[PDB]
């Protein structure tokens, strides 16, 4: 029997589970539109590269965007889920390749039945303590997968939903299927081996962590740092204005220089080291206001390479597994004062630029809004202070055009 | 009573009377170290003294070095007085407000002109060619822009600026003809390859079989006689030069080339007015007047535009001067006297009047 109202988790309740969303497909049915409708119909007969799509569209040039066809399945698929708000946490169920959470490797064959101590201790090392960054379409169940139920990895997400996500109960022929748009990092609480009908599988006990991203709508993130930085523009001292506009007005090549070569201590420069620290104070003046996703394309040096290094031909699949084992998983550190975008779109003067860092800031961390100073709008840009550590969670891959570009998740982590 | 035209660019200044058909005055835009050395002034004494270009990527970044340009420009270049003649300057796309605020204080409470005003450069450059709507590539010494315009107005959303310009494609002339076995490294030699490069270069119109070509004969090769008399060739470097505009992988950077940034502003812009700017794509500047530039441009347009679109390159003969003659037409015009800032609209607002006005 089933209470008169639903559990946060469904747990091996399939059937339950199923009448449930059954009619919350036929309630939701009455809130969609035709072309509400009509967006699902499509994302039924076309939800891979539908879903594909939602992942990377945010990454070419604004005009680029404006132009595909696909933005319209996109937004309107979009705001059919965004719509129906659930008013208590659910739990939900899938699986992923170990691969998404950059673990490479098969956890087990799948002919294998049973996972090695050595493998489960590998993969703990390599997913705990990290904030997975989740984007696109997905389908999801509310119960747990059993004996005959279709099972494609040995990785089962069970994932903890908070009120008001938005998810899209369907039905599509005989299954009653639940759709979301992921838009918010995942952390691995815990994982355990169970057994599913005679296989062992890891079970990842997942919650998420939201921040805002705003992705290609640069107009709404420069909004927003405008509204959390005009104050913050005017409670400056005299010198740290002097000096931020300095450092912003083309300053930066060398103050910047001085940090990366150590200059405070093998040429210890106390006009510099002056400027340093007013520029960090300015950054610690109004500390970045909620939790924050960032966008940086960077120059192949960052990286150890050069325009002409043969392993920077992303293109080759050897290039990029060479560049996953040096830098997934791994804390990278600036000293330097490091520059980023609110937005993720591309622009002319970065245009060719193969490595893209996308950046958790936790809420609080140091870092300003410049373009909140009336001087230079055009770059919707966040500085973060010197000797910033990222934690690289995990490396993508994407085309533009024929080029193949790298997406880096990462964490800033002090 | 005469009114001044000051172009103030990151490698030179070209200064002259409204009215003039050409500035009277073209020089270098540097100072060397209170009275410290100015146009050239700053090479022949670059010993004690260090030279410094005041305006970077087209923006002024020295104020005490500016006044020194335009103290040059008013008593040693044009010699007149200051305080005689309405100046009107130019100033980058996309100049700070505060910058063309810190301009108008100086130009009245340092030098104490009458009347003042303050134009956009591309604008200048398409008035030049009796246009009002066009899209301007401006390309000189230290920053090429491209601006698009309708009905007068620049359409700031929608200009591209590339920190890649004359200056660049010099220093890296420098590098691949020491590569070729000479030695081009110092100042003086700079300027060496500057003139080499304003002589010789060209655009090719199809790179890669313009460099097979040159790999199997020697019909593109040129020759240059230095100021000690060793004559030098050039070959590919001609045209691997100038290629750095559409390809800045070049010199290590991995920016839109000029055809992109072309494309890119015209897509920025409300379809409706897409067609008129493809059919203006006007140039301006010392760094667009590359042999082969127009046609090449023109080729890789075609490529991005649709297949139906009608696309015209205007490059005049004169646009090195484009915009200091767009400067000297429009301070000579009788609707354009309403729009001078007087000294007694200075007092009676702030440097802020500069943007009731300009
Ligand atoms: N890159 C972006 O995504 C971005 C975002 C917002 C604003 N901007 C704007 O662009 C300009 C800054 O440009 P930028 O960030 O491309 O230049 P940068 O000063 O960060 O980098 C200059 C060069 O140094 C390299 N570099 C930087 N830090 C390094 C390190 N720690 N180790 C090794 N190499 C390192 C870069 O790869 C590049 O080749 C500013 O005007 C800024 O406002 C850029
Ligand atoms: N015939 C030519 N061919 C190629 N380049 C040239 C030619 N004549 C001048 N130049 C280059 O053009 C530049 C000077 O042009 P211009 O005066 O338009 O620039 P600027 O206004 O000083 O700088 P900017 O506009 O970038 O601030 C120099 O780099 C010079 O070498
Ligand atoms: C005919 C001429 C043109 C010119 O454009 O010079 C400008 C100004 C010049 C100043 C530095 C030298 C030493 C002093 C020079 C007096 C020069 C008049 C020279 O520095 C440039 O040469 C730079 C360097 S090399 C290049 O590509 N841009 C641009
Ligand atoms: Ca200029």
């Amino acid at each position: 029997m089933a209470f008169i109202e639903r559990p946060e988790d469904f747990l091996k309740d399939k059937e339950n589970a199923i009448q449930w969303e059954k009619k919350e497909a036929e309630r939701v049915e009455k809130n969609l539109d035709t072309l509400e409708k009509e967006a699902l119909e499509l994302y039924k007969k076309d939800s891979e590269q539908i879903s594909n799509y939602s992942q990377t569209r945010q990454y070419f040039y604004d005009y680029q965007i404006e132009s595909n066809p696909r933005e319209k399945e996109y937004k309107n698929l979009r705001n059919a889920i965004s719509k129906n708000k659930i008013d208590k946490p659910i739990n939900v169920y899938y699986f992923e390749s170990p691969e998404k959470f950059a673990f490479n490797k098969e956890i087990r064959t799948e002919n294998q039945n049973e996972i090695s101590l050595e493998k489960f201790n590998e993969l703990k090392e390599t997913i705990q303590d990290k904030l997975f960054k989740q984007d696109g379409f997905k389908d999801v169940s509310l119960y747990e997968p059993g004996n005959g139920d279709e099972k494609p990895t040995p990785l089962l997400i069970h994932l903890k939903l908070p009120k008001n996500t938005g998810m899209l109960p369907y039905i599509n022929s005989n299954d009653v299927k639940t759709l979301i748009e992921q838009d918010y990092s995942i952390k691995i609480d815990k994982i355990v081996r169970i057994v599913i009908e005679g296989k062992q599988y890891i079970k990842a006990e997942a919650s998420i962590v939201n921040s805002l991203d705003f992705k290609d709508d640069v107009s709404k993130g420069d909004l927003w740092g405008k509204e959390n930085y005009s104050d913050w523009s005017n409670k400056l001292t005299p010198n740290e204005l002097a000096d931020v506009n300095d450092y912003m007005r083309g300053g930066y090549t060398a103050i910047n220089n001085y940090l990366i070569s150590n200059g405070p201590l093998n040429n210890p420069n106390p006009e510099l080291d002056s400027k340093v620290n007013n520029i960090e104070n300015a950054l610690k003046l109004t500390p970045i206001p909620s939790n924050l996703i960032v966008y940086r394309r960077s120059g192949p040096q960052e990286f150890g390479l050069t325009l002409t290094s043969p392993e920077y031909d992303f293109n080759k699949i050897e290039n990029i597994d060479a560049f996953k084992e040096k830098w997934e998983g791994k804390v990278i550190t600036y000293p330097n004062f490091i520059s980023t975008s609110i937005g993720s779109v591309n622009m002319s003067a970065f245009a060719k630029r193969k490595i893209i860092l996308r950046i958790n800031i936790p809420k609080d961390s140091p870092g300003a809004y410049l373009s909140a100073i009336p001087g230079y709008a055009g770059e919707y840009e966040v500085l973060l202070n010197h000797g910033s550590k990222f934690k690289i969670n995990k490396v993508d891959s994407y085309k533009d055009g024929t080029v193949t570009k790298l997406i880096l998740d990462a964490t800033l982590i002090n | 009573t005469t009114a001044l035209v000051c172009d103030n660019g990151s490698g030179l200044v070209k200064a002259g009377f409204a009215g003039d058909d050409a500035p009277r005055a073209v020089f270098p835009s540097i100072v060397g170290r209170k009275d410290s050395y100015v146009g050239d002034e700053a090479q022949s004494k670059r010993g004690i003294l260090t030279l410094k270009y005041p305006i970077e990527h087209g923006i002024i970044t020295n104020w005490d070095d500016m006044e020194k340009i335009w103290h040059h420009t008013f008593y040693n270049e044009l010699r007149v007085a200051p305080e005689e003649h309405p100046t009107l300057l130019t100033e980058a796309p996309l100049n700070p407000k505060a910058n063309r605020e810190k301009m108008t204080q100086i130009m009245f409470e340092t030098f104490n002109v009458p009347a003042m005003y303050v134009a956009i450069q591309a604008v200048l450059s398409l008035y030049a060619s009796g246009r009002t709507t066009g899209i301007v590539l401006d390309s000189g010494d230290g920053v090429t822009h491209n601006v698009p315009i309708y009905e007068g107005y620049a359409l700031p959303h929608a200009i591209m600026r590339l920190d890649l310009a004359g200056r660049d494609l010099t220093d890296y002339l420098m590098k691949i003809l020491t590569e070729r076995g000479y030695s081009f490294v110092t100042t003086a030699e700079r300027e060496i390859v500057r003139d080499i490069k304003e002589k010789l270069c060209y655009v090719a119109l199809d790179f890669e079989n313009e460099m097979a070509t040159a790999a199997s004969s020697s019909s593109l090769e040129k020759s240059y006689e230095l100021p000690d008399g060793q004559v030098i060739t050039i070959g590919n470097e001609r045209f691997r030069c100038p290629e750095t505009l559409f390809q800045p992988s070049f010199i290590g950077m991995e920016s839109a080339g000029i055809h992109e940034t072309t494309y890119n502003s015209i897509m920025k812009c409300d379809i409706d007015i897409r067609k008129d700017l493809y059919a203006n794509n006007v140039m301006s500047g010392g760094t667009t007047m590359y042999p082969g530039i127009a046609d090449r441009m023109q080729k890789e347009i075609t490529a991005l535009a649709p297949s139906t679109m009608k696309i015209k390159i205007i490059a005049p003969p004169e646009r090195k001067y484009s915009v200091w003659i767009g400067g000297s037409i429009l301070a000579s015009l009788s609707t354009f006297q309403q729009m001078w800032i007087t000294k007694q609209e200075y007092d009676e607002a702030g440097p802020s009047i500069v943007h009731r006005k300009c």
